[PDB]
């Protein structure tokens, strides 16, 4: 088992600031995309539905920049580390599974409706923007999986749809016992140590900045398309 | 302070 | 009288433009400001306080920019058409309304909440700066003077459009008897009647650039004093 060290309280904060970057991304764009929608009159309850999620995505970001790590977080005897992981990496999974809902309906439901109604692609997402939706999605997930899959404290309770949907569908096909470039499928190496977990999370921070700021890219040029 | 349509 | 041109609508939504810009402007700095407070528990009432300001700003701007001007604006022929005089009302109206709102907005910002974070912090890391101030104060007292121009000059003027702080000023150097009529203050330069929208919009365009000049001057105070709030 592992005991935390001084330095874990700024780690939490810090990985929380990447969540906190993922919901203000969408947050920001979709601010801009209600604004335009209200002089859209046949797109006015695609509207509030969008409203109702962007107040989830504030609400899930306020509550992650009101976090103070240090009041829960004691350092003999002191706080085991998987212990005041499993709080964060809770955390993760719900913002998750609610962006997965919220990507649907964004990329999916509303985009068929929106082309539908307006007959046009004026208010539509880019196919680039789209991608990047995805591929910061997977990145999230991989990292709440490694966050939990790592220090030992999966379960039933933490498990992510699409996770274990990969797993189920492919022990049922072939793709099962194969190296395979789906990302869910490979394997999470248990963390030896305090040390190696805070080094590995900043190696994932690299990468999750990566994806989020090409993210930030798509979304400024969907949001000039709806001029 | 030069404005515009105002008598200084 | 002065009839609508087919410009009217435009002109319409580039003056409610820089009230949104006026508005937008303190939304801003005042949801940073509110943020802040937050940590603060000494501060825990004036934050509501301010919050309650900000949700009437941020509802005198999603009602400026939710106005479509050409919906309220018969032309017809260049007759039987609005009166100018009769488009503008309303929005003079409005500008008065949310200029009496920062004046009430301004005074507990720059003067009473200012007094108070020093009597409870005891220091000076989240008060205005003395650059701010004068911002505030300079943007305020232009968008009055611009309001009072719109008004005066169409000759629409009544007790009921009147701003204070114009009546203060006229009254207060009334009694002093201020003077051979020099005059230093804005708030007693008189007001030139306009005589036709072809010079109405000539003129409103004059102001546009002068009140974005304060509005940008304004905006740039409020970065540095969200600087010093930096943690």
């Amino acid at each position: 088992d592992i005991k935390v060290t001084p330095g874990t309280s700024e780690l939490v904060e810090q990985i929380l600031a990447l969540l906190s970057r993922y919901l203000s991304s969408y947050i920001h764009v979709l601010n801009k995309f209600i604004s335009h929608l209200r002089r859209v009159a046949t797109l006015r309850f695609e509207r509030t539905t969008l409203i109702k999620f962007v107040k989830k995505l504030r609400f899930y970001n306020d509550s992650v920049l009101s976090y103070n790590a240090s009041e829960f977080i004691n350092e003999p005897g002191a706080d085991s580390f998987d212990k005041v992981i499993l709080p964060i990496a809770s955390m993760f999974v719900k913002c998750v599974e609610t962006f997965d809902l919220l990507n649907y309906y964004l990329t999916q439901s509303l985009q068929k409706e929106i082309l539908s109604k307006t007959l046009n692609e004026d208010l539509t997402l880019t196919a680039e923007s789209i991608l990047a939706i995805d591929d910061t999605y997977n990145h999230f997930v991989k990292f709440s999986q490694w966050m939990i899959e790592s220090l030992r404290i999966g379960s039933n309770l933490l498990d992510l749809e699409v996770v274990q949907f990969a797993i189920k569908s492919a022990d049922e096909d072939g793709t099962n016992i194969g190296e395979t470039d789906n990302i869910f499928l490979q394997e999470i190496l248990p963390v030896n140590s305090e040390e190696e977990f805070q080094t590995l999370s900043a190696a994932w921070h690299s990468i999750l900045d990566g994806k989020l700021g090409a993210l930030d890219e798509e979304f400024d040029v969907v949001a000039t398309k709806w001029h | 302070p030069v404005l515009p349509g105002v008598k200084r």
